């Protein structure tokens, strides 16, 4: 088991006069945090979003955070300097760390360039990506020697504060976070398959946490042809997966499907087809 | 460089019956940059109240966006979900198959 707090950001540089920067915080896939670009602040998404920590601290943080925000962007936007063949581009960032069950946390500061990796925060050095030569290398010469301060900043934000705010974090949404959801089934027919077939289609959605079990079924007998597709996300935290079925012509009667999930415990939903 | 197309998915959070209402979902995955229109449709035209989340990115570094809406199904309505990304020559219409749903 382990658990990850990720603050993400996106920088789009349009030209040398316009980029726009967007930014938010995620536990695992839940996304807790947002970031306002035009009053540079932090959107808190639930009541428990500031975890155990104050009004200070997150303030000291959205200070930071808008410094950063704005100064990596000048700072790009100069370096880039009239080379506007090399517009428009765009930079990603990933930050943030793991805590994990029975080991140390983990911590991580992530850059990508045009959808590559470009370089990375290694406890106490950027390091050029070996696959984005010359620009990597570039850049992490300037950030090794011309922004030390920005360095030790961040090296106690990944390893130091961005655990500690996780843990109460976790504990100020325990409630959430561990939630169990219900789904909900129905069923329904899916493009043919070929001539003297039919699909069919079981449906199971708005469950949490995601792993879930989904077979169509003949009374006890589960079903060869079963296909499961993605878990797929909906709004407010539930998840949703498609399993279909073909079967031949004369013959879809007496079908079912079974969904078991951690929800249900021994409730099985069984549905049956109905019609044909 | 280089560029990746969005992959297009439309289903609903509930089961299709006319006259309820329920929500129609459109996740938009795997695409990069990160520039891109994203409309859900009522019998062609952009629904104008919509949610979505924020942008985000899976470990591979392409983008991926939840679109949602509230809506109330009929017999004659039709609802999609239009695309535009520089991946894409013309903006691309994922109609929804309310039995289906719309997957890759
Ligand atoms: C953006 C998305 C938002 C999403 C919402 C997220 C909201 C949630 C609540 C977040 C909370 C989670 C958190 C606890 C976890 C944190 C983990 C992760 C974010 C690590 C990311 C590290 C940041 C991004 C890089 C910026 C560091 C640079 C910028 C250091 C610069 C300061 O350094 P400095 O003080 O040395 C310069 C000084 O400049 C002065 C003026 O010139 C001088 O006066 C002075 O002397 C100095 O020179
Ligand atoms: C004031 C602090 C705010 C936080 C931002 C600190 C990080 C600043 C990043 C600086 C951007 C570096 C751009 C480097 C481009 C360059 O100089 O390399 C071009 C190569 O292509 C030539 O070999
Ligand atoms: C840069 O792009 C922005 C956004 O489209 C535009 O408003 C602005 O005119 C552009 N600036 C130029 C081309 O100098
Ligand atoms: C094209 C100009 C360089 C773009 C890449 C810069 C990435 C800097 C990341 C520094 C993180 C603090």
């Amino acid at each position: 088991e382990h658990v990850s707090f990720h603050v993400i950001q996106i920088f789009s540089f349009v030209n040398q006069s316009w980029a726009r920067g967007q930014g938010s915080g995620w536990l695992d896939e839940l996304q807790t945090h947002g970031w306002d670009s035009e009053s540079g602040t932090i959107i808190f998404l639930h009541q428990w979003s500031k975890g155990q920590f104050s009004n200070e601290e997150l303030s000291d943080l959205e200070l930071l955070f808008r410094f950063y925000l704005f100064g990596l962007t000048r700072e790009i936007q100069d370096h880039a300097s009239q080379d506007y063949s090399k517009y428009p581009f765009e930079v990603q960032v990933k930050a943030g760390c793991e805590l994990h069950s029975g080991g140390s946390p983990e911590g991580f500061f992530q850059v990508a360039f045009n959808g590559l990796d470009l370089l990375s925060f290694q406890q106490t050095t950027w390091v050029p990506s070996p696959g984005c030569g010359s620009l990597a290398q570039s850049v992490c010469h300037l950030l090794n020697h011309q922004y030390e301060g920005v360095t030790e900043t961040v090296y106690n934000l990944i390893r130091s504060t961005c655990p500690r705010f996780l843990l109460g974090l976790l504990d100020a949404g325990k409630m959430y976070v561990h939630r169990q959801v219900r789904p909900e089934a129905w069923l329904s027919s899916g493009p043919s398959p070929g001539p003297g077939r039919l699909q069919l289609v079981c449906h199971v959605s708005g469950f949490y946490p995601k792993p879930v079990w989904v077979m169509w079924m003949r009374g006890e007998q589960e079903q060869q042809g079963t296909q499961l597709g993605d878990i797929l996300p909906n709004a407010n935290g539930t998840w949703y997966l498609r399993a279909t079925l073909d079967v031949a012509d004369g013959e879809a009667a007496g079908l079912s499907c079974r969904v078991k999930h951690s929800s249900l415990e021994g409730q099985d939903i069984i549905l049956y087809w109905r019609g044909s | 460089a280089i560029q990746r197309t969005p992959k297009i998915q439309v289903y609903s959070r509930h089961p299709a019956e006319n006259g309820k209402s329920n929500f129609l979902n459109c996740y938009v995955s795997g695409f990069h940059p990160s520039d891109i229109e994203v409309d859900l449709l009522k019998n062609g035209e952009r629904i104008e109240k919509v949610e979505h989340s924020d942008l985000s990115f899976s470990k591979d570094w392409s983008f991926y966006l939840l679109y949602y809406t509230e809506f109330t199904p009929t017999e004659k309505d039709e609802y999609a979900c239009r695309v535009n990304h520089v991946t894409l020559s013309q903006p691309k219409i994922v109609k929804w198959d309310r039995d289906m749903g719309s997957l890759v």
